[PDB]
Formats: structure tokens, sequence, C-alpha cells
């Protein structure tokens, strides 16, 4: 068990709760952060995060970004900055803007635009990848 | 954070730009909600 | 007083008792908000920090008070703000911030200048996270880091206490990166900062509520406590009509019986 | 006079509705002047309080019968400070303060509650079944109006639901007091109910023991007898 | 001698003001007591029996009526004054009137709670009566709030709304000067603010509404208007009649 604590402004997920896994979009790439794990810090990156809870169930999310913090303990705290419920997230919309997000990373200026662009548009993708 | 680290773009502002490409995101019903978490009393001084 | 003045004066109690009383549920309603707010949040701020404690620091090397532009509410901000500048001379790098600008007074007149920021509009459509991010994020850019600041907010307690706080900023990225954080095998100066960096909108979130939940819930109690004194006022105005209404009627009464007929 | 003749001659109780003694006073006052007598600090009649008094002293209880006296009482300059209702305070021993408001609350009848009163009220004469039950409805009515305070302005479970069931108690109480009407019983439909005083005592005080919570409060509504309000709620739980 | 001929007059006693003044006076001149207040006792008699010689009489006397709406004119709200006082007790109401909304031009004047009409609506039109008592209402609610916060403050929805809502309402309880209405024209307005239909416009363009509507319906919907009158009421039909008007008309009266 992890006592994962899912959060983001919006919501605590899970809170401390007894989860065996938690798929992660670290900025790498990701891991499944498995129940207790090592410390290690990371800092989140749009993916996905699902919710492996530990009782069979993983539920799903998008997450944006934050600092999940895999703490030497059970605490993981999957505090990202954003963490949504795939729920409320439109995949239209994240296609129809990625539609978009591709047109303006074409004008994006700089890296930081386009990082912005592509910041969205992997986001886009990201939540596309589950949406 | 290399395609925002790049040179700058905080954690905060990559991640404000990923929330924010949230914020961007979103379902409808769901989609009013967002900017209520955001800046928005915002208005920054140093006074 | 002669019954104008009485009135007068109770014209405006009771008004006040309006007001006050007007502002305490409004306050009561901004505070109700607030308070809702505070769930996720309460585990966010509390997350926020929630890690530079396991693995643990200290420095050997930005000061900042988080509440509100709010008075009326009460002296809250000067709680901080007292308990804030009053510090400030051992340290390091002084750069201090107060978000909040009633607490803009023990602070504001010996810096307009290790200032950084002042958040406006503190409260006000209740303040949230991504202006803690975004009051976070150019925060950064600046020349203390970890001359550690200390930030300083009202936790409440309850909707009428809360205690003048200050919580210390680990910006510390360095001692940080020294210790029992290796352990946090893996994990960058990047990643760390980015972390950091997370924590300062989360917390700055985070302290922002406290303090300005505090001050509305606060809010609410001046504003009670106004009309507390107003309450009796105006129920002892009251008599002070009859009676130079009386004191009136009765001394007319007087030159109505003859003090001005048949004794002229 | 009149009712001296219902009272003495006719054994009775004779109500004796004066309505309002504040124009009798005044009607008297107006002569006052005319006939060059002093009246009196504010302006009364001097007279008032003998006007008063040998008239409230010519009501009471004979050894016949009874003129029970209910006096609507316009208020004098809505205070009672206005010398006259202050002194008709020294024969007024049952108090009404009627609420508008709680009227407005649909409720029927609705008097000020709390100022419906009697200063003989008594553990002793109306004894302490009355007295004590009420004293603690009273009082409940009062604690149900202090919880009121608070959530209304703070939404809910702002209480603690003890502190709710008293608040139930005391709407179903409230509620009890609210009786169907008879003369107005063209307009209402339902009939004046009448509440003979152990089945009120026992009534309220059985609300107020929560016996009968576990039913809803309208049954109280409109309904005299606690038996009435009992049936009620039995029926308002269908 | 009108009622007795039937006839409902209507008088308009304007002042009992000047008038007890003057009477004091005389009473006093005739070095006969006033009284009370230092003014007369039974100046009251005076009057009661004055006004009570005004009546709604019974069919024997043509169904006899003086309607009198006796008069006066107040110094600093001194109602407390004695013959205020007095009348206080003797009217069927009082129509209290107030300043502060005639110089915000509001006119009407008028603080209503103080006005009263004791007797209210059973001399009322049912049309009014349906729509008016729903508009009673929706002020009254509104005005512990037209009290509370009425500053840049924030309500809740609700509530923001029933102060939109009031805030209409006394546009729409203004009344032109010499700009007499009619009760359906009253009651279509009313009927208007009622059904909510502008609390859409804000509020300074109600006035241009009202007369634009009535300008209107006085082309069309005299076909309504002259059958509200008819009817004295509103029937379904009517309301639906001028539902549409209404909604389609205010559509046109705004775009």
């Amino acid at each position: 068990q992890m006592s994962f604590t899912f959060a983001s402004p919006t919501q605590v997920f899970f809170n401390s709760a007894n989860v065996r896994q938690v798929d992660v979009p670290t900025q790498t790439g990701a891991f499944g952060i498995l129940a207790a794990h090592v410390p290690t810090l990371q800092v989140l990156r749009p993916g996905l995060v699902v919710v492996h809870a530990e009782d069979g169930t993983t539920s799903k999310y998008f997450v944006s970004s934050g600092s999940v913090t895999v703490n030497a303990d059970s605490s993981v705290q999957l505090l990202a900055e954003e963490a949504v419920t795939l729920d409320m997230l439109d995949l239209g919309a994240a296609k129809a803007n990625l539609e978009k997000a591709q047109s303006e990373l074409l004008g994006a200026a700089d890296e930081a635009t386009r990082a912005e662009i592509q910041i969205r548009i992997e986001a886009n993708e990201a939540l596309v990848k589950a949406l | 954070v290399a395609y925002w680290r790049q040179a700058g773009l905080s954690y905060i502002r990559y991640s404000q730009i990923c929330a924010k490409a949230v914020r961007d995101a979103l379902k409808t019903e769901f989609k009013a909600n967002a900017m209520k978490t955001s800046g928005s009393t915002i208005k920054i001084v140093k006074v | 007083a002669t019954l104008k003045d009485i009135t007068r004066r109770l014209k405006s109690i009771k008004n006040i008792q309006k007001i006050t009383k007007s502002m305490k549920m409004v306050a009561a309603a901004k505070y109700a908000r607030a308070e809702r707010e505070l769930k996720p949040a309460r585990v966010y701020g509390v997350g926020s920090l929630a890690l530079y404690e396991k693995a643990d620091i200290k420095t050997p090397e930005l000061i900042i008070g988080v509440s509100s532009d709010r008075g009326l509410c009460g002296a809250i901000h000067s709680s901080v703000a007292k308990q804030m500048k009053s510090e400030a001379a051992n340290l390091k790098e002084v750069k201090i911030i107060g978000v909040g600008d009633k607490i803009r007074s023990i602070l504001h007149r010996t810096h307009s200048d290790q200032f950084l920021v002042t958040f406006k509009e503190v409260g006000r459509r209740p303040p949230t996270f991504g202006d803690a991010s975004v009051i976070a994020l150019e925060l950064l850019n600046s020349g203390y880091e970890f001359d550690e600041g200390s930030i300083i907010f009202n936790r409440f307690r309850s909707v009428i206490s809360y205690k003048t706080e200050e919580k210390p900023i680990f910006s510390l990225d360095t001692i940080s990166s020294a210790e029992s954080m290796s352990i946090y095998d893996d994990i960058d100066a990047d990643v760390l900062r980015n972390y950091q960096e997370y924590s300062l909108a989360n917390i700055i979130y985070y302290s922002l509520k406290e303090s300005t939940t505090s001050e509305q819930s606060a809010r609410m109690t001046a504003m009670d406590n106004a009309s507390k004194n107003a309450s009796e006022m105006i129920d002892k105005l009251t008599l002070t009509f009859n009676r130079t209404r009386q004191a009136v009627i009765t001394k007319e009464l007087i030159e109505i019986i003859s003090g001005a007929a048949a004794l002229d | 006079t009149v009712a001296e003749y219902f009272r003495d001659q006719e054994g009775q109780d004779v109500l004796l509705f004066i309505d309002n003694i504040f124009r009798f006073t005044q009607a008297g006052s107006e002569v006052s002047a005319l006939l060059g007598r002093i009246p009196s600090a504010v302006g009364y009649q001097p007279t008032l309080a003998t006007d008063m008094g040998t008239m409230q002293e010519r009501i009471t209880t004979t050894k016949k019968g009874s003129i029970t006296s209910v006096q609507a009482i316009y208020v004098p300059a809505d205070d009672l400070t206005d010398p006259a209702p202050a002194t008709t305070f020294a024969h007024l021993d049952a108090t009404t303060v009627l609420s508008r408001a709680i009227a407005e609350l649909g409720i029927y009848p609705a008097v000020d509650p709390l100022d419906s009163t009697s200063r003989i009220m008594d553990p002793n004469i109306v004894g302490s079944e009355h007295y004590d039950v009420a004293r603690g409805v009273q009082k409940i009515l009062q604690d149900y109006k202090s919880l009121q305070d608070i959530i209304a302005i703070l939404g809910m479970d702002e209480l603690s639901e003890e502190d709710k069931l008293t608040v139930s108690r005391a709407r179903k109480i409230q509620r009890f007091l609210s009786q169907p009407f008879q003369v107005a019983e063209v307009f209402t439909g339902h009939l004046g109910k009448l509440v003979p005083l152990k089945e009120t005592i026992k009534g309220f005080q059985q609300i107020l023991a929560g016996e009968y919570d576990h039913l809803p409060e309208q049954a109280f509504y409109m309904v005299g007898p606690i038996e009435e309000a009992v049936a009620k709620a039995d029926k308002l739980a269908e | 001698y009108f009622r007795d001929n039937g006839k409902h007059a209507l008088i308009i006693y304007d002042d009992l003001s000047k008038q007890a003044v003057a009477y004091r006076q005389m009473s006093l001149l005739l070095r006969r007591p006033p009284g009370r207040e230092a003014y007369p006792g039974d100046v009251f008699y005076l009057h009661s029996r004055l006004l009570e010689r005004a009546a709604k009489m019974n069919d024997a006397f043509g169904g006899g009526s003086l309607t009198a709406l006796p008069v006066i004119e107040t110094q600093a709200g001194d109602v407390s004054a004695y013959i205020p006082t007095n009348v206080i007790s003797i009217t069927d109401g009082q129509i209290f009137l107030e300043t502060e909304l005639f110089y915000k031009g509001i006119r009407p004047a008028i603080n209503v709670g103080l006005s009263v009409s004791r007797v209210g609506s059973a001399a009322q039109t049912r049309a009014m009566k349906q729509v008016a008592g729903t508009m009673k209402l929706e002020l009254a609610q509104y005005r512990e709030v037209a009290a509370f916060a009425q500053f840049g403050s924030d309500l809740d929805a609700a509530t923001q709304q029933l102060l939109s809502r009031g805030v209409r309402l006394t546009e729409l309880l203004k009344q032109g000067q010499y700009s007499p209405m009619a009760i359906e024209e009253q009651v279509a307005v009313i009927y208007a603010g009622v059904r909510g239909y502008l609390d859409k416009l804000e509020p300074s363009k109600i006035t241009k509404f009202e007369n634009a509507f009535l300008s209107h319906v006085i082309s069309q919907h005299q076909a309504l208007l002259g059958k509200i009158r008819t009817d004295g009421k509103i029937s379904e039909e009517s309301d639906a009649k001028l539902k549409e008007i209404v909604t389609n008309f205010l559509a046109g009266f705004e775009a």
C-alpha cells in the first residue's frame, strides 16, 4: 500500500489512500509508482494519471502538472497542480484544441511559446492518450 | 523542461501552462469551473 | 441631547448596526465560501510543505507575509504585519513581500522597496490557486532565495481565531541538495526546484487562504462586535429619547398649563 | 355595568372587551382640558389613575362570577412608559403581544409566544406541570430561537441535532399552537379546536420529550388538542 | 349630499393640518382650552365625526359614499404629532410618501411600509390582485435585502435577482408626473415585471419599455386592455395574450 495522496486544488482524490499504484507522467517518462515506493521526487508532466487503486480498480485521470512525491514511505503525494478526472475533460475539445494547438505552434514564438503550445499540444495529446 | 525549462519557464510557468492547458481543455458543464481557482483576484502590486 | 442629536446618533447607529450586520453576513458568506474552498485545499497546502519535513533541511545562508488588504475585518493583518517586520533584522538578504496590505503597515514604513509584491484584491472573489501560482512564478525571479523566507499568515483555528503564523521558506535546493534527499533516489535541482516552485504556489494559495479565511471570518467577528455595542446603545438612546421627548412634552404642557396662559 | 349583570346576576365569567383603554383614557383626557382640570404629565388627565383604577377595581371575580376582562389595547405611543400602560400593567397579569410575524408564518393562532405571557403563570396556581413544562418550552422556544440565529446564517450542521431535535420539537410545539379555525372556517375550512389544559401541558411535554419526534411538524399545525396533533402527526407520516 | 344621492364622492380634505392650527387658535382665542400637545382635544372629535360622516353606505343610500382622502402635509415625520397620532387611530390607513424617492427623481415618493391600507384588497380588482399579490410579495422579500448590503457587495443569486426584480418593480412603481393610469395599464406592466420580463432590461430602460409597451397595447391590445377592463380580471387567455404580446413586444421594445 501507499497512502496516496492524489491531489489538485481541485480535489484530493486519494487522500493518502492505500493504493497500489499510480501511473504518473513524470517529466521524462513516467513510472507506475507502486505501493509505498522509495523516495524519489519527481515532478510530473502532463499525462494521465491512472490511479491503480489497490482495490482492483484503477481510476483514470489526466494530470497536467505538479509534483508527485514519492516519499520513502507509503505516502506518496501526488500533488498535481492540476489533477483531474477524465470526466471533466473533453476529448473533443482536446482534439479541437489540439487542432488549434498545432496551428498555433507554427506561429508560436520561441521555445517558450512553442513550449507552451507544445505543453498544450503535449497536454492535448496527454489527455488524448486516454481520453 | 527543455521544451520549457529551455531557458527559463518555471515549473510554475510550465505548470501553469499545463494547467492552463487544462483550463484550455475540459468538458463543458465542468468547463465553467476552471477559472475559479485561477489567477483571478490576481491583482498584483508590491503595494 | 435633544432628540435630534439622539436620533442623529441613533440614526447612524442603527445604520451601523445594519451595516455591520450586513457586513457580518456578507463576510460570513464570503467566509462561508472560503470555508468550502478549504477541503482539497487543506490537503493541498498541507501537502505543499509536506516533505521538507520528512526529508529535512535548514539553511546557513523570501520573507513574506501573506494576508489581507483588509481592515474593518479586524487588525488581523496587523497581527501578521507585526510579527513580520518585527523580525527582519537577523536576515542573508532582506526581501520581503507583503501580499495583503493592511499587513503592509508593519513593514510599510521601513520599505516600499524590499517589498517584492503585494496582492490586492485579497479575498474579494475568494483568492485562489492560480493566483498562487501567478504570484508564485515571477516571485522566483528575485535575488533572495532562502535567506530563508518566512510566510506569515493567520492560520485559522476557528472562524474567529487564527493564529498569526509564519512558516519558513525552504528555498534551499542546496542543503536540500545535501542530506537524506539522496534517498529521493534521483530528483534533480530541476525537479526539486520544480516542486519547490510548485509548492510555492501550493502553499501560496494556501497561506493566502489561511490568512484570508481567517480575516474574513474575523470580519464577521469584527462586525459582530460592533453590533453588540450598537445593540446596547440603541437601547439606551431610546430612553434618552423618551425623556427628551417627555421633558419636552411636559415642559410645554407646563407652558400650556398656564405657563403661558392665565399665568402668561 | 352590563357585565356586572352577567357576572353577578348571571353568576358568570363575563368577557369584557374593552377596546381600547387607550381610547378611553384619551377620551377622559380630552375632556380634562376643557374641564379646566389639570391633566398630568404626558398630558394625561389627572384622573388617569382613578379612572383606570376604580374601573379595574370594579372588574374582578366576585363571588357570583367573574368579569374577565379582555381588553384590546391600542398602545399609546407604542410604549407603555406612557404612564397608563405602565399602570395598566399594575392591572395586567396576562399580557398579550400578538406576533404578526408568526401569523405571517401562516401559523394560526400565532401570538408572540414569549410575550404571550402572564404574570400568573405559576408552578403553584397553574402548577408546575404547566409551569415547568412551559418553562421548558418557553425556554425551548427560545433555544430553538437561539439556534435559529446561528443556522440562519451559516447554513447547516451548524447544530448538533439534539438542537435540531429540540428545534423540531419546538416546531411541532409551534405548530401545535396553530389550531384550525371555525369562525374563519369559511376561509380556512377546518374548525376552531379547543384544548383542555392537561392535553396541552402534556402535549408539549411529549413533543418536548421527543416522544412524538419521529413524526412531522405540520401535524401540530392547525391543531387544538395534543391528540389532534398526534393524529395529524401520524397522518403526516401518512 | 352626494352620498345620499347615491353618489360616491371623493373628498380630499386638504389639510386638516391647516385647520388644526386655525382651530387651535380659535380655542385659545376663545380662551378655551386647546388640549394635549397644547392643541385641542376634541378637534379629534371634530374630525372624528367629520370623517365618520364619510362612509360607505349601504344600498339605501344609493350605495352612498364619500371616499375621503384626508390629507396632512407633514413636518418632520411628526406623526408622533398629535393629530397624526390621533388620525392614526382614525383612518383606514395612511399613505406615507417619501421624499428621497422624489429627489432621486422617483415619483412615486412613498415609503410603503408606512403606507398602509388596513382595508387592503377587498375593493381591489382581481386582475390586479392576481398580479399584484405576487408583486407585494416580490417586493417584500426584496425589501429586506433592499436593505441588505446595498453597496457593491454580492448577494446569493436568488437574492441578486430579487433585488433586480425589486429594482425593476421600483421603476415600475414610478409613475410619471401628471400621467395617471388605468388598472389594465398597471396590471399589464405589473404582469410584465411579475412574469419577469424586464429584469432582462437593465433598469433605466424600463421606463422606456413601459411607455412603448403602453403605446403598443394602446395600439393593439386595447383588445386586451378593453378586455381586461371588461373582465376586470385576467383570464388565462388574457394572460396568454399578454404573454405573447409582452414577450415579443418586449423583444421588439428591446431589440
